[PDB]
């Protein structure tokens, strides 16, 4: 899932 | 983050059909070449209306008489005042520049003074005829 | 975090709130006073600290009494309960400890565990750590499952797993205490490059990266705000939800457009409408100042209306000298007011060729994350994972990341090149038919209390079924694997006898021509100390590459390598290698997702143990008999290997607690 990302790790649409 | 300009009426017409997304899009692509070359019309209608006005109006201006205002009253001036009241009305004004060297209040002071003489009534009575 | 509150967030667990689980195990103090939570909760947060300081050493419970100090250590069988419910979770002594009392003699139940996948081994070792026999059947003739390590001479490089995500709440963090794991750092430039060969200038990419996590923050908001979530009764994918909002932006940049022109027509048809009265004013100039030239015809002197045709008439063209004078003075105001408009015009395009082209790679980059093209994802809830993130560096296990399966293997009773193929369940226990995958011919009975199924998400999938159940699963568990995701990504390898690329940097990107090969070979990573380059296929690219010879697909690779470098820089690799999960009868892919339709509770249906019915008619409820750990069945960490890990301490201890009892309960 997006936990998964390294690189150029996508934030749109997540919680801060 | 930035919220897209994202309205809801927006949506379901880009999710009504496979491609209600490209009808939209095609109708605004079409819109804007349809007022686009609207410009280029009235950007050369007026580029020959513009032409037209070629020299101005130099030719055509007249020096304007710098001259002193007085106070008396010349036959004469009186005489251009019943026949600027003929064709102007109560324009004092335009009276005052056809008169000359009579301010705009002169002006009024004559519609009374010389009121009964020149009959102005029957002046204005007729100046509104018309 | 420090102290005993990070214990407890080094554990997933709040230091301050009792869990769900815990409310489970000590009812009587959750229901109870606000001090005896507090004290609890101090209890297992110093245990748990004892535990992550050394975790190369058994946490015995009198070694827990022992360092504990007052008022605390005062009641016993509070300190018992919470050190035998962290042992029994895997909070505590898991993995690679010295253990100080040995194992018991003679061991009680027996359970089977389908795959020593990582998932596999983690329960294996627990069960085996709280005195049960323990066998793993293994399809494979090696432990990793989708944890693969190529290694030839000084060449190494994972197949499968390859980034622990950040060890800032891991379990792998005390694994990789326990073993030998040389982990290194992964820094975070990633240079893009488009189609060309040439990197693209940052401008470009810091203004493409921002419009994409614009429109990812956008499509959120469709989901939970606006709450767009059906069309035309199927569910909305991550896909399409992009869509409509790119669509959207794109419809803006047109309105944008249309606004603004419209505003140059509204003034260019004021300026026709004054020229208008402009032209029209010269006409009566031109004939008035004609009359004024007749009357001074008549010279002086002349009677007075002669004298007053002369002085009308000027002031008559005096006053139109004025009234066209104030009309080319407002068509002054008019004129440069649109040369204002022209020279602002809005944005001509929402995106070119070349931005687009260079969000496909960002979104190549998600379909990486989730092993599955963006149609396939659902849109509420791809994501629903994202709060379970860990904090800190991701990282390379510079060594191979098999030496975490193969280490936590040592120990246990490993059958290899055993294919389970049907599981029988029944109300007294369990046999489990495996044949010999060399010689198929030789076939393998083992009976046991419990099964614990490992098997991955896409060996569940496969139709005709590759495992037959007996009896058939609940139709609430077959829907749940139906709906469920599993998705594929593959790996190139390439090993080179010289460093061509630049060292210091671990990663680079590639970026597609097409939306169609945005997958196809889009990532690179430098992470070895040999001299290799490891490339990523993700997205739709994924199942297709594997129809591709490796030759073709190292060629695309060396191509796109050497349009970067230049093409007398780009030896032949000396070793390469391509995956093919989806392919492997043991995989059938790469990860889970939640799948467009799924969520992540099918995530917990996948892992709800299965009871079978009586034997006898009347005969009462059995004591259930089937189990499923791995990746897919961990919610809040999925498609790991630190989810697998996790579920293996799961099941554990839910087997644990249905067959040897939980003495920490009352
Ligand atoms: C290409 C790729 C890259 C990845 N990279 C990362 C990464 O960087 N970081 C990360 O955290 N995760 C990563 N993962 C995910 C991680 O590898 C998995 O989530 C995890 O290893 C799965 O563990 P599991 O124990 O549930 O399944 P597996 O590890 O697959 O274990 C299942 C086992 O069952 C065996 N088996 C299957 N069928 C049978 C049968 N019929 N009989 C007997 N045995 C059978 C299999 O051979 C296997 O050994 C990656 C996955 C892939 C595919």
């Amino acid at each position: 899932a997006r936990t998964m990302q390294t690189a150029r790790k996508s934030t749109g649409g997540k919680a801060p | 983050p930035k919220g897209m300009f994202l309205s809801q009426e927006d949506v379901e017409a880009v999710s009504a059909n496979a491609t209600a997304a490209t009808t939209v899009l095609r109708q605004l692509d079409m819109e804007l070449v349809s007022v686009k070359r609207q410009i280029q019309n009235i950007k050369q209608t007026n580029s020959a209306l513009k032409e037209k006005l070629d020299g101005g109006i130099e030719p055509y201006r007249l020096p304007e008489v710098i001259q002193k205002c007085n106070a008396r009253w010349t036959t004469e001036e009186q005489l251009l005042a019943v026949q600027a009241i003929r064709k102007y009305g109560r324009d004092f004004q335009a009276i005052s520049d056809v008169i000359g060297n009579k301010s705009v209040v002169q002006v009024k002071n004559f519609f009374v003074n010389y009121r009964r003489r020149f009959n102005i009534d029957e002046v204005l009575q007729e100046w509104e005829a018309e | 975090p420090s102290g005993v509150e990070g214990a407890a967030f080094q554990s997933r667990l709040p230091h301050d709130r009792m869990t769900s689980q815990e409310a489970a195990c000590f009812p009587d103090i959750i229901s109870g006073p606000q001090q005896t939570q507090k004290v609890f909760l101090f209890i297992r947060n110093r245990t748990l600290q004892l535990w992550l300081d050394n975790p190369k050493i058994q946490l015995t419970f009198e070694a827990t009494l022992q360092q504990l100090e007052a008022p605390y250590n005062s009641d016993t069988v509070l300190v018992h309960r919470v050190h035998s419910y962290l042992e029994r979770h895997g909070l505590i002594n898991f993995g690679i400890y010295k253990r100080i009392k040995p194992l018991p003699t003679k061991k009680t139940g027996k359970v089977i565990i389908i795959g020593s996948g990582v998932s596999g081994l983690a329960a294996a070792r627990q069960l085996q750590s709280f005195g049960m026999d323990v066998t793993l059947l293994e399809a494979r003739d090696r432990v990793g499952g989708r944890v693969a390590t190529f290694r030839k001479g000084n060449y190494v490089a994972d197949l499968g797993a390859m980034v622990v995500t950040g060890l800032g709440g891991n379990p792998m963090a005390v694994v990789s205490k326990q073993v030998n794991m040389e982990l290194a750092k992964i820094k975070q430039k990633c240079p893009l490059y488009e189609a060309n060969g040439q990197a693209v200038p940052k401008e470009k990419d810091e203004m493409v990266e921002q419009e994409f996590n614009r429109l990812l923050e956008a499509t959120s908001k469709l989901s939970h705000q606006l709450d767009f979530n059906v069309l035309n009764n199927k569910p909305v994918s991550l896909g399409q939800a992009l869509e409509v909002v790119i669509q959207l932006q794109e419809k803006h940049v047109k309105d944008e457009q249309i606004e603004h022109w419209k505003k140059i027509v509204k003034t260019q048809e004021e300026l026709k409408e004054l020229l208008n009265k402009m032209v029209n004013l010269k006409e009566k100039i031109k004939e008035l100042h004609q009359q004024y030239k007749e009357a001074s015809e008549v010279k002086p002197p002349r009677d007075i209306t002669a004298e007053f045709l002369v002085k009308s008439k000027h002031r008559d063209l005096t006053a139109l000298c004025k009234e066209y004078d104030e009309l080319a003075e407002t068509q002054g105001k008019l004129e440069e007011k649109l040369q204002e408009l022209e020279a602002n015009p809005p944005s001509d395009v929402y995106l070119s060729s070349r931005d687009r082209q260079i969000l496909d790679w960002h979104f190549a980059n998600l379909e990486f994350a989730n092993a599955t093209p963006l149609s396939t994802l659902s849109l509420k809830h791809w994501d629903q994972d994202d709060d379970f993130e860990f904090t800190g560096s991701h990282l390379t296990v510079r060594n191979g990341y098999s030496c975490v399966p193969v280490a936590l293997a040592e120990g246990l009773d490993i059958k290899l090149n055993t294919a389970v193929r049907q599981v029988r369940y029944t109300a007294s226990g369990c046999e489990v038919i495996a044949v010999n995958t060399r010689s198929t011919s030789q076939t393998f009975i083992y009976k046991c209390d419990a099964v614990l199924c490992t098997l991955p998400l896409g060996v569940l999938k496969q139709q005709p079924p590759a495992v037959q159940f007996v009896p058939p699963l609940p139709e609430w568990k077959t829907s749940a694997v139906q709906r469920m995701g599993f998705g594929n990504l593959n790996k190139v390898v390439l090993c080179f006898d010289r460093v061509f690329w630049d060292p210091s940097v671990n990663l680079f990107g590639h970026v597609g021509s097409t939306t169609a090969s945005r997958g196809e070979l889009f990532l690179f990573w430098n992470l070895y100390k040999a001299p290799i380059l490891l490339a990523l296929v993700a997205g739709e690219a994924a199942g297709i590459m594997e129809n591709i010879s490796d030759d073709v697909i190292v060629g695309r690779c060396l191509a796109i390598l050497k349009g970067i470098f230049g093409s007398s820089a780009v030896p032949q690799p000396k070793e390469t290698v391509v995956s093919r999960w989806r392919a492997d009868p043991w995989a059938r892919g790469s990860y889970s997702y939640v799948a467009a339709g799924s969520s992540g509770n099918d995530y917990d249906l996948m892992a709800q143990p299965i009871t079978p019915g009586p034997s006898i008619p009347g005969a009462p409820q059995p004591i259930p008999r089937l189990f499923f750990a791995g990746e897919h069945t961990i919610r809040n960490y999925p498609a790991t290997v630190h989810g697998a890990l996790l579920s293996g301490l799961r099941e554990a201890g839910r087997i644990a607690d249905q067959f040897l009892g939980a003495m920490y309960t009352l």
